[PDB]
């Protein structure tokens, strides 16, 4: 418990009505930052599957909305308890809105664990979806499908991966198409001829796999083929092609973004606590009190005055 | 000028407003000015080093933080204005802080304009000579003090979709591997280099920055020249494998373009910081013969000049 | 379709006498073209004599031919014009005129480049 008097009591309103505008803009804040994470999954929507992982930024749309109103209206509410006589009208709602705050903080700490949580999801899904990418890589004339190439060669180079886990799934699967490469090509047939279920396969990667930082000029083809270039070899060297699966890249990337966002809303949660507990602080005063009117008279403010045990049993009746 | 009260107030609340756009335009600047800066953060290199285009930058954001100053200088004029007890205590100082604001935002201003309307003239030549001496500094990837030539030069190629300064064909013509990593034991690469003067390594062919993700084939990066050296291939202009404009070019449009908006910005801002210090002045010199009082209703006279102009040049 | 050039003007001289060849294309877009000459004779490979490019008041000649010689453009006529000056007896070679697609920053082109190749037209110098 602690006591309280009218300065007190109107120097804690003015500190509730700045942390309620901060707390405004927290929410603000946190609603575009929300926003900027649905945009940019959606960016990298194509090169995965069509839909997936889209429930935290709209979990997080709808908290900071939530956050920004509610601050609104426990300003309003330290506006009139500012006045008693204001206040009177707010005498049977104080007890609901603690609670509705308490849920609030609640489903808001759920939220923020849910940012750190969530993310093993989206592994699977943006494998899979990386997978069929990859897949489609070779059939660009293909209608509905032209745009994966570009889409794989660009997210490549952006991100400075190199296939799902590296090079050898690109060895494993296709990716140069039937049309651009010479059936009668004697190397080519002895390749398709050796390769079942024809198909052409060869040992290398697309350019955008290169790294920039490699002395020598990326190597391509024949890359398992030590001999087939001049003081090289593949099992040692490794500055050639990024080495990192695109898999892992894209995880590792939107996970740091994810940990910022959990803890920029464990931050606002804390002021949420904050604010709730300084609600709970002036509705406690008030209610010692002995007349609202009366705030000259000291009053008494408390966090609880029920012994836990003694709510343990009030609760189960 | 005689200013009456009712009018002296909308005067004042319009400054407020205009100092409020000012602060906003001193933003925006900034901004421009930062992502300018950090733009040419990885550019430097491909610049000529007689070249001054970098200082743009670092005028413009004194310039934006002169302008960001005066806006928020018109809002505490706004702020005194609702509180006339508050201007007092602000009156000596006022005179010789808007003279010293208007000197330092004109200067800063002028001087920002006049590199951005002079500075980017310079910019292909500066251009010309700095992706010339990048790509002949290509090669040397393992001499130190120029490791990061390539890498550089790749990153600029991926970013901005280019291939060469302008044009991927002569590049067959600058040596782009470096000769440890050449095989002696190779006839044609001894014949190729006893060939070509200096013994510069001279190849039909490109890097692999140079290709183009938008190619329906495999990019090509080796015997570009001949027709038959693939299946598909011909000297006729191709969409596929490599870019088809050039880097000089791209750079410098790029740069033209956000030189030209950096100069508007400033044009715009010049503007609104001359009004807002035009009507700075005007509001100071009324309330002067009102003596800081707000409600008086004397009809003080507001004149741009304490005295007339004959008087300033005697004064010399 | 593709491209044909077409060289014309090639004939015997005397020494230090002077000449006009003429080098002609199809299409209509030859102003982008960046155009060049080569000479070779037997016993030499081609060497590269004389370029022009985009802009048109950019040309550039062999050191050993510096001056010399002087190449010009007509986009009218979508031609390209070289003058023999000063000749001597080992000028005494085949040209052929090239045009490539815009490669317009190495001023300064080798065989290994260019596309579209002409026939060519031999000139002989006497003394």
């Amino acid at each position: 418990k602690v006591k309280f008097d009218q300065k007190k009591r109107v120097k804690l309103a003015q500190g509730l009505w700045l942390m309620n505008w901060f707390s405004v803009l927290a929410g603000i804040i946190i609603f575009s930052l929300g926003l900027f994470l649905k945009i940019e999954l959606r960016k990298r929507s194509d090169v995965m599957n069509n839909s997936e992982s889209h429930f935290v930024p709209n979990s997080l749309i709808g908290m900071g909305v939530l956050s920004c109103v509610f601050n609104s209206l426990a300003g309003k509410i330290c506006y009139d308890a500012l006045d008693p006589a204001k206040y009177a009208r707010w005498k049977p709602w104080l007890k609901p809105y603690l609670a509705i705050c308490v849920l609030f903080n609640i489903i808001l700490f759920l939220v923020a664990l849910c940012c750190f949580l969530l993310r093993g999801s989206l592994e699977n899904t943006l494998g899979q979806g990386l997978k069929n990418g990859m897949k489609y890589y070779r059939d660009t004339d293909t209608p509905g499908r032209s745009f994966m190439k570009k889409t794989i060669d660009m997210l490549q180079i952006e991100f400075k991966c190199c296939g799902n886990n590296g090079f050898r799934d690109w060895f494993e699967i296709q990716w140069i198409s039937n049309r651009y490469l010479d059936f009668s090509s004697k190397e080519v047939k002895d390749r398709i001829k050796s390769n079942v279920d024809g198909r052409y396969l060869v040992d290398g990667v697309p350019f955008s796999c290169c790294n920039p930082s490699s002395p020598r000029p990326c190597i391509q083809y024949q890359i398992t083929n030590n001999s087939a270039h001049y003081s090289y070899d593949h099992q040692t060297e490794e500055l050639n092609l990024w080495v990192r699966g695109c898999r892992a890249a894209l995880l590792s990337y939107y996970s740091s973004l994810m940990n910022s966002m959990g803890v920029v809303t464990l931050l606002i949660w804390l002021f949420e606590v904050t604010i709730t507990i300084g609600l709970r602080y002036l509705q406690t005063s008030l209610d010692g009190v002995s007349n609202p009117e009366e705030s000259e008279s000291e009053s008494e403010g408390w966090l609880l005055e029920k012994s836990v045990p003694e709510t343990w049993k009030a609760f189960l009746e | 000028l005689v200013l009456p009260l009712q009018p002296r107030i909308r005067l004042a609340q319009g400054l407020w407003l205009l100092s409020w756009l000012l602060a906003l335009a001193g933003g925006v600047i900034l901004l421009c000015s930062g992502h300018l800066l950090v733009q040419l953060r990885h550019l430097g290199t491909f610049l000529a080093p007689s070249c001054q285009f970098p200082v743009l930058p670092q005028a413009a954001l004194a310039a934006g933080a002169v302008a960001l100053g005066t806006g928020l200088v018109g809002v505490g004029a706004s702020r005194a204005s609702l509180n006339a007890a508050l201007y007092p205590p602000w009156r000596g100082v006022l005179g010789p802080l808007l003279v010293a604001g208007t000197a330092g935002g004109g200067g800063l201003l002028v001087v920002g304009l006049g590199l951005a309307l002079a500075l980017p003239g310079s910019l292909d030549e500066a251009l010309e000579e700095g992706l010339v001496t990048a790509l002949a500094h290509y090669k040397d990837t393992e001499v130190p003090g120029h490791c990061q030539a390539k890498r550089l030069v790749d990153e600029l190629q991926l970013r901005y979709h280019c291939c060469g300064r302008h044009g991927y064909k002569d590049w067959f013509g600058v040596q782009w591997v470096s000769s440890r990593y050449l095989d002696p034991g190779d006839r044609d690469v001894a014949d190729r280099i006893q060939s070509n003067v200096e013994g510069l390594y001279l190849t039909d062919g490109v890097p692999f920055s140079c290709c183009n993700p938008h190619s329906p084939r495999p990019c090509l990066q080796n015997r570009l020249s001949d027709s038959y050296a693939h299946p598909l291939f011909d000297p006729r202009q191709p969409n596929q494998n490599l870019w088809a404009q050039g880097c000089h070019e791209v750079l410098l449009e790029h740069l033209q373009d956000l030189a030209g908006t950096l100069g508007s910005m400033l044009a715009v801002t010049f503007l609104l910081q001359a009004l807002v210090l035009l009507g700075l002045r005007y509001l100071q010199t009324a309330l002067e013969g009102l003596g800081g009082v707000i409600d008086a209703g004397g009809e003080t006279q507001g004149y741009l000049f304490p005295s007339g102009l004959k008087d300033m040049l005697k004064t010399a | 379709s593709q491209v044909q050039l077409q060289e014309s003007g090639g004939g015997l001289v005397q020494a230090g006498g002077s000449l006009r060849l003429s080098c002609a294309a199809s299409t209509r877009t030859t102003s982008r073209y960046t155009v060049g000459w080569f000479c070779q004779a037997p016993g030499k490979e081609r060497e590269f004599v004389a370029a022009v490019h985009w802009s048109g008041g950019s040309t550039w000649y062999a050191d050993s031919v510096k001056g010399r010689f002087t190449i010009s453009r007509d986009n009218a006529k979508n031609t390209v014009y070289l003058q023999m000056n000063s000749l001597k007896q080992e000028d005494t070679a085949v040209y052929y005129c090239a045009a490539a697609e815009p490669r317009r920053y190495s001023y300064y082109m080798r065989p290994d480049e260019y596309n579209y190749w002409g026939q060519g037209t031999q000139v002989t110098v006497s003394s």
